[PDB]
């Protein structure tokens, strides 16, 4: 048996980047901006998508 | 800072300006090969011929 | 004294010429030793691909028996006045050498004249020999750096004679026989291709009276009114790659077309070869040395070691690098050694031609201590110059080198051009031919 | 440099009469002369006092 | 003749151990190099022995005796 | 005049906040490569000392908290042992900077 | 042994200018 | 004992004796060669029985 | 003009040779009495780790600066150890010749020795280590040593697998201090000037002028190891207790090395007029190789035969070789092979000493020895002063003393000290 | 070739502690032929050994003559009835040996372990000797370990011998190795850098004393209660039981009961015990030496 | 080797992570530790607690009944050889009017071993092992062992 998270190619990516990404424990909540703004992304792709989807 | 200023940068330098020049020179031809400039295309003794 | 006049000061070299052309030379000094030497022009070259082991089995030949001593007598005789004997064969030149006292003078050069010109070919000499020649060609492809030597030389001058080894294959050592042998002798061992050449405390008329005495009259005839002639030899780029990968570590040589012997672009390109250099794994300079690629080399753990080489044969040569490293550095090393090449090609810098000028001066000077390397030097000299160049003609020609036309002659003989690739062992990340040519020009000049 | 921000924040909605224009020139000049000048002087000033050199 | 390099012919370069600190104008030849040797594995520390009473019994009375087993790990009984 | 000096040197010192996460100046000085080079000179128990101070340093922001006034280091006992080395790897740096540009 | 590795003949493939062994190169590979 | 010749700098280096004045090695036996590539006559050799083999039970 | 040697001995004790021939390369080298030998059971290593630290940083000149210095003047800097002593040599241009002295000088006298420098040249100290005893002959050498004797010269020249990694600046700068003083030290130079030598020695040696730390006299034991690896050639050294170097004996017993062979002389040679090469070529067809080992230190000598055989062939070549010197110490031998001999061991001298390296490094020895040059004439003399009676008691003294035996190959075939 | 890897793997472990590699070079020295020989694979040898060299050693080794089934808890019938089932196919007596010739001598080991292991040994007699059985109860009597869990070892005069004049660890033991047809009987000490001089000549001089008398009835008679009981604790337990069997069915091919083997104990004399000393100290001797060995007395210095 | 019947094993021989691993249970009055005790290398911390906890949990969901009597078998042979000898008869003998106030006899523990199988080791190991919060302690290169919110997340399935 393998361990899938980390075998997998495109789970092992994701493993790497965001599951076991080494992060600083201390980073304040200004950290989570990045994130914030990630979201925010997705976000208006999806709101703007039913906006031309109506426009 | 001061990495730059010495006599082997210089003449590592000196030693380039030819190569950048042409390289220059290069650039130049491309951009106006590209964007058909009257101010130089109307001056050489061909391509002018076509611009009428 | 400065080093112009110490230069000055060294001791000339007496040349004269005898009555059938054979060439006596010699240097005294003030050691109690001497090394005289018989250099001949026979080799691979000259050897015509039915005969392609004659020369160097001659080579083992030449001490087992003579006509005047046969068997051990001669070995006995050398034993006994305690002299050291000595021989090499390459593609061109075929020299037998013997390092002794002052005094035993008259005995070495009647020595050198009966291997040279009363050798002595017994059967079962030969057969014994036969069996002495494998087993050394056994030991020889054991080593790993001989190979690559040598297919370096077929890939590059393929279709001549200048590809064949030294050795020769296999098949022609069963095959060979005396009358090829004897062949060989009566056809490259004449007179006006020989060279005995005197080093050390030798005193230069009783080398020629001795050599009037004993080795004067060796063949002066050719008995055909046939001299063979040297055709030149095409060099062709391309690449060889002989993967084994049992081997441990890889043998890359990257070379490309030489200059020649009397071309006067040698001392430039041996500049530049003092530029990028040599270094192993036991050199213990650090990340501090001068040369970029050792630099490089020994900050990234690229390599066990590199060298550069210039070698010349009549008008052609091989000059370029040679690089044992593990298989999974070939191409970081291939890359560095192309950018240093293509570095001096382009924005070489004074102060490290300087360096290597200097580089250069104290190799000329180290190697041509010693009685023997200077006799080496004496012969070859004057058979591929036909003169001696002195030590003050050789730093004349490094002081005149700046670095306008050491880059200017790098550019000639190094920028874009085809080169020849010898790769030994687990040679998988070897770039291909398309990548090293790629390498060998630049996109920014 | 934030607060310098938010004055041309505002300064960006009001229109163009006195003092506005005056306003923003300093805002402007002073904008620029800290987040290029002052910041970096700043800097080397808080080595000197923390004694690197 | 009051020297190794003089008194052993060939035993010279064997007796005499030659490093260099900076490169030479010449290169040398047999330049050497090593190919890649392995590792001896990792393993957990012993104990030492700080006293007396812990020393005790370490010393070998009887020949050396090898075990290994299909599960069971190897013991060596002195 | 050299008193006020101190004094406002050391008011400074309480002012800039890293003496209260227990850190000194060569803690909080940032890894260029000359300073780390000179961190791989540290031997080993200034190495062990500066990297529990810099873990204790990022526990205490994580918890958002500093350390009690008794724990704070202060101005007399802190010292400067990143100093000689990261003052020789810059001469040396700077003596290859010399030969490169000569 | 290593010197029984002869490179095959290649004047199947050779460029006009190559073809022969005889005459050496550098008048003719640059205009290639 | 002193010199023997270099391949790449083709000069007489210095060296020990048992490459200088022996560079035929201590081994008893030549060993055979390698085989011939690229050869015009091939000899291929019967490997058991094509009738023994082939068979899928 | 080519000049004699100019000697003088300072008031700390330094020998000063120079030798103004003019030549276009001066070459200077520093001579200590700081070998391998003067090293305990608790920094053994010391001295490699030295040696391969001449290019660190010095009170003076940086590592970087040596060796950028240094290449760009394109001399040489090399450091030759014996278990006896330590040679450092510089070499390169007339011109620069001065920043080489103060090199050399920085490099010998004021180590810095950083922490940081020796942990990155341990590893250098393994493949150092590594490409000496990718052959044989080194280790074979080694072990022979180390069976021989028992304190001083039993401590090998490379650095013991325990001792690497835990060598440290402090035991290096204590091995500095104790064995590179002005009493043990010589500094020879070729084509230099007497007074500008002279003048760098004494104002880079003030620092150290003591007699050092004194060594152990080495002492001898005897036995036999065996390094059982299944080569095919079986390696096989057997010596025993000799006389020191500079003595009557100690001629004689290199008087009778190169009479049973001292190694070849003609290039794939049958070795002829070997006494021991004969004997083993009576009975035995295989390859081999038979000569004599001599090896003469200060303190004492090691005198026997060295054998390279096969695996099967070895006890066979191995009885040969000790009966043939049985046979010599018996007295079964000749004035014409006596002469012979003289004759081979004065050619081989005048070849190791024509040569400029081996000139050097015999005057820094004969300086470091005696404190004077002693000329090749006289050592001539000696040479054919040697008798033949003498040649026969050094025989008689190998094979009556206890012997060392190291022994590597496949041993199935070889024999024991008791089977001799 | 996959289990070559666990073969160096497991010669790591076995030399992990130095008591192994102490007892492989005593061995290695002690004799010229099959007692020299390792118990475990020499590095060269790993990556060398082949099948067909395994199939030549199981096939000349492994016959009938040279084996021995035993078994508890089963019945005799099901034994004979596997043994005319599977080993009747084997040949006979197979390859005969070496006889393991004596050599003497010593090596010396230095790895810079924080203790220095000696052992110092001389040949003795063989298994089912008389002298065999006084080299044994003179094992015992010199200490053949400890009894007691943190204790000071009273009985034992080598112990006594070396805590006299030391105030260091230490760990001194009589070894004892019978075989076929040879024997080593010496002394084995585990001590510090530099006290392993005096540690080593202690321990020598115990024995030298023993070899010319200084010893009385009461303390012959402790050893061979010493030694027989260490005998019953070992036939105690089913796998000592087992390797007791069997090695019997090995070398005397006929089983001897426990009784017997404690009568002849008792009937060990202490004569036997000073002339089995007496050849210890008058043998030659072969030692084994290994840690920092500046203070390490040579073979001629004792 | 990798035809090692635990599964742990075999994955620790196939993927070369552990030197080696052993599993305990401590127990004294009402109280015990219970769990694996490994030792590794700095790069394999993770996988190897990555596959503890798989197969404790795969105890814990789906148990079968060959290796269920394989186990029995195991602890029957190993409670028999371990009893052999007067030592370690005694031991127990002590142990036992210790803890039980009564030597349990080898026929009352093959009895309960009989009385083991499937059902009811899954519905302990489940009672356990499954969603417990456990006691790490990590000594050493422990920069890869993985957090204790991880360690709980392996500690608890989210098929199951
Ligand atoms: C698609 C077909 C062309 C592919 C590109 C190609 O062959 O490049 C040739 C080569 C690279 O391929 P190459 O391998 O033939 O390069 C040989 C280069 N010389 C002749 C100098 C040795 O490209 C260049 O040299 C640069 C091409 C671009 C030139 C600059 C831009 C010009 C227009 C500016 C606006
Ligand atoms: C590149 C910057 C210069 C480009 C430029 O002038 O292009 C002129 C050319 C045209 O040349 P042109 O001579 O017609 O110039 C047009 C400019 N006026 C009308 C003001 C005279 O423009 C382009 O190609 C567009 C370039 C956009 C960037
Ligand atoms: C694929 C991604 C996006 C799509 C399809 C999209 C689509 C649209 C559409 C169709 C409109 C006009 C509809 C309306 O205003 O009523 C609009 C307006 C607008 N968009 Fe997007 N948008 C996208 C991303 C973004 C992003 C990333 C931003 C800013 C960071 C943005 C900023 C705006 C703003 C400010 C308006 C004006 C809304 C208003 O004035 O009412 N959009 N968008």
């Amino acid at each position: 048996m393998t361990n899938m998270r980390k075998t997998h190619p495109l789970f092992k990516i994701i493993n790497h980047s965001f599951i076991d990404l080494p992060a600083p424990s201390n980073i304040s909540s200004w950290w989570n901006f990045g994130s914030l703004l990630g979201v925010c992304l997705m976000v208006q792709i999806i709101t703007g998508l039913f906006l031309a989807m109506h426009y | 800072l001061s990495r730059f200023l010495g006599p082997r940068y210089r003449e590592l330098a000196r030693n380039w300006i030819p190569t950048a020049g042409m390289w220059g020179t290069v650039g130049a031809v491309g951009l106006v090969w590209a964007t058909d400039w009257r101010l130089i295309l109307d001056w050489v003794p061909y391509i002018n011929g076509k611009f009428k | 004294a400065t080093f112009a006049q110490a230069l000055q000061s060294v001791p000339e070299t007496q040349v004269s010429i005898l009555d059938n052309g054979l060439r006596v030379a010699s240097e005294q000094s003030s050691h109690a030793t001497c090394t005289v030497g018989v250099w001949i022009d026979a080799g691979s070259r000259y050897e015509t691909e039915k005969n392609n082991g004659a020369g160097y089995f001659l080579e083992h030949l030449a001490f087992k028996g003579t006509k005047n001593r046969p068997g051990n007598a001669l070995e006995k005789e050398v034993e006994s006045i305690g002299a050291h004997l000595n021989a090499y064969s390459t593609r061109e030149h075929t020299a037998y050498l013997i390092k002794a006292l002052s005094k035993d003078l008259p005995k070495v050069v009647e020595l050198l004249a009966d291997i040279v010109q009363n050798s002595s070919l017994e059967d079962s000499q030969i057969e014994k020999e036969r069996d002495v020649i494998l087993r050394e060609m056994q030991e020889n492809d054991a080593s790993m750096q001989n190979v690559v030597f040598d297919y370096l030389h077929a890939t590059a001058f393929q279709g001549t004679p200048l590809a064949q080894a030294v050795e020769g294959p296999s098949e022609n050592v069963r095959r060979l026989s005396r009358t090829d042998l004897t062949d060989y002798l009566n056809r490259h061992y004449k007179a006006p291709r020989m060279v005995l050449a005197a080093a050390g405390g030798v005193e230069h008329q009783q080398l020629l009276d001795l050599a009037q005495k004993h080795l004067s009259s060796v063949s002066r005839v050719y008995e055909e009114d046939a001299v063979p002639g040297l055709t030149p030899c095409r060099f062709t780029g391309s690449e060889i790659r002989h993967r084994d990968d049992a081997l441990p570590l890889a043998h890359v040589a990257i070379a490309v077309e030489g200059p020649g012997w009397a071309n006067p672009d040698n001392v430039t390109l041996q500049v530049a070869n003092a530029i990028i250099g040599h270094y192993d794994c036991t050199y213990g300079g650090g990340v501090h040395l001068s040369s970029p690629l050792a630099s490089v080399a020994v900050a990234n753990k690229l390599c066990q070691s590199f060298q550069t080489f210039n070698i010349s044969y009549s008008d052609t040569g091989l000059l370029g690098a040679h690089f044992v490293c593990d298989a999974m550095s070939i191409d970081d090393m291939v890359f560095f050694l192309q950018g240093q090449w293509m570095r001096l090609c382009t924005s070489a810098t004074e102060s490290e031609v300087t360096r290597g000028k200097n580089i250069l001066r104290n190799a000329l000077v180290s190697h041509l201590d010693g009685t023997t390397p200077v006799c080496e030097d004496i012969g070859r000299s004057l058979l591929t110059y036909g003169r001696r160049i002195p030590l003050a003609e050789w730093e004349s020609r490094i002081q005149e080198v700046d670095a306008q036309m050491l880059r200017d002659i790098c550019s000639k003989y190094f920028y874009d051009q085809c080169p020849a690739v010898a790769g030994y062992g687990p040679i998988e990340q070897l770039p291909d031919y398309n990548r090293i040519r790629s390498g060998m020009f630049w996109l920014r000049f | 440099l934030v607060a310098n921000l938010l004055i041309l924040t505002w300064i960006g909605g009001q229109p163009v009469e006195h003092p506005f224009i005056i306003i923003g020139q300093l805002a402007s000049i002073s904008y620029f002369s800290i987040i290029l000048i002052l910041m970096p002087i700043s800097g080397i000033i808080e080595d000197k006092m923390l004694k690197l050199y | 003749m009051l020297s190794v390099a003089a008194r052993s012919g060939p035993f010279a370069p064997v007796l005499s151990a030659t490093s260099r600190g900076v490169a030479g104008a010449l290169r040398p030849l047999l330049q050497g190099a090593v190919p890649a040797a392995s590792e001896p594995p990792v393993l957990d520390v012993k104990r030492p022995f700080l006293c007396r009473e812990s020393l005790s019994g370490q010393a070998a009375a009887r020949p050396l005796v090898a075990t290994v087993g299909l599960n069971v790990p190897a013991s060596v009984r002195f | 005049s050299s008193k006020w000096l101190d004094g406002f040197r050391k008011w400074y010192y309480n002012a800039a906040g890293f003496n209260k996460l227990g850190l000194m100046r060569d803690d909080t000085l940032h890894e260029t490569e000359d300073v780390k080079e000179a961190i791989r000179r540290l031997p080993e128990d200034l190495y062990n000392d500066r990297m529990f101070r810099i873990k204790r340093a990022l526990d205490l922001t994580m918890r958002h908290q500093i350390l009690p006034k008794d724990q704070w280091t202060k101005y007399e006992e802190d010292k400067f042992y990143l100093e000689p080395y990261l003052k020789e790897v810059i001469r040396e740096r700077k003596e290859r900077e010399e030969w490169a540009k000569k | 042994s290593h010197t029984d590795v002869k490179v095959p003949d290649f004047s199947d493939y050779r460029r006009a200018e190559v073809l022969d062994s005889t005459k050496s190169s550098k008048e003719s590979s640059e205009a290639r | 004992m002193y010199y023997k010749f270099s391949s790449f700098t083709q000069k007489l280096a210095g060296a020990w004796a048992s490459e200088a004045y022996t560079p035929q090695g201590l081994k008893p036996v030549s060993x055979x060669x390698x085989x011939x590539x690229x050869x015009x006559x091939x000899x291929x050799x019967x490997x058991x029985x094509x009738x023994x083999x082939s068979g899928k039970n | 003009q080519p000049q004699d040697l100019e000697f003088t001995k300072l008031p700390n004790g330094l020998v000063i040779a120079s030798l103004e021939n003019y030549a276009p390369l001066s070459r200077i080298g520093l001579f200590v009495k700081a070998g391998s030998r003067y090293e305990d059971s608790n920094n053994l290593g010391t001295s490699h780790l030295l040696r391969l630290a001449s290019s660190l940083t010095t009170k003076g000149a940086s590592s970087f600066k040596i060796t950028r210095g240094i290449e760009a003047v394109g001399g040489k800097l090399s450091v030759t150890a014996t278990r006896e002593n330590m040679a450092y040599t510089v070499e390169g241009i007339r011109s620069d010749i001065e920043i080489l002295m103060e090199f050399l000088l920085n490099v010998t006298t004021a180590p810095e020795f950083r922490r940081w420098e020796v942990a990155a040249l341990r590893s250098q100290l393994k493949i150092d280590k590594a490409v000496a005893f990718q052959n044989s002959q080194t280790r074979i050498i080694e072990n022979l040593h180390d069976v021989a004797y028992k304190n001083a010269l039993a401590n090998p020249l490379y650095c013991p697998d325990y001792r690497m990694g835990k060598i440290t600046s402090e035991e290096l700068h204590y091995f500095v201090q104790n064995h590179f003083t002005s009493a043990r030290m010589a500094l020879v130079g070729l084509g230099v000037s007497h007074s500008v030598l002279k003048q760098v020695a004494e104002q880079f040696l003030n620092m150290r002028g003591g007699l050092g730390l004194a060594g152990a006299k080495a002492k001898y034991r005897g036995g036999e190891i065996r390094e059982q690896n299944g080569d095919n050639l079986v390696h096989a050294a057997i010596v025993a207790e000799s006389a020191a170097i500079g003595n009557a004996e100690a001629n004689a017993f290199s008087v009778l090395q190169h009479l049973l062979g001292a190694g070849p002389h003609i290039k794939r040679g049958n070795n002829t007029t070997s006494l021991l090469s004969q004997s083993v070529a009576k009975g035995s067809h295989q390859p081999f190789d038979v000569s004599a080992f001599n090896a003469s230190y200060s303190d004492s000598g090691l005198f026997g035969i060295y054998t390279i055989s096969q695996a099967a062939a070895a006890g066979e070549v191995i009885n040969a070789a000790y009966n043939q010197v049985k046979a010599v110490a018996q007295g079964n031998l000749s004035s014409a092979d006596v002469q012979a001999a003289k004759n081979k061991l004065k050619a081989g001298y005048l070849m190791s000493v024509e040569t400029s390296e081996g000139f050097l490094s015999e005057i820094g020895s004969q300086a470091l020895a005696a404190g004077s040059y002693m000329p090749p004439s006289t050592v001539l003399q000696q040479i054919d002063s040697v008798a033949d009676a003498d040649v026969v008691k050094a025989a008689k003294k190998f094979v009556s003393g206890k012997k060392s035996m190291a022994a590597s190959g496949n041993l199935g075939h070889t024999p024991f000290l008791d089977e001799l």
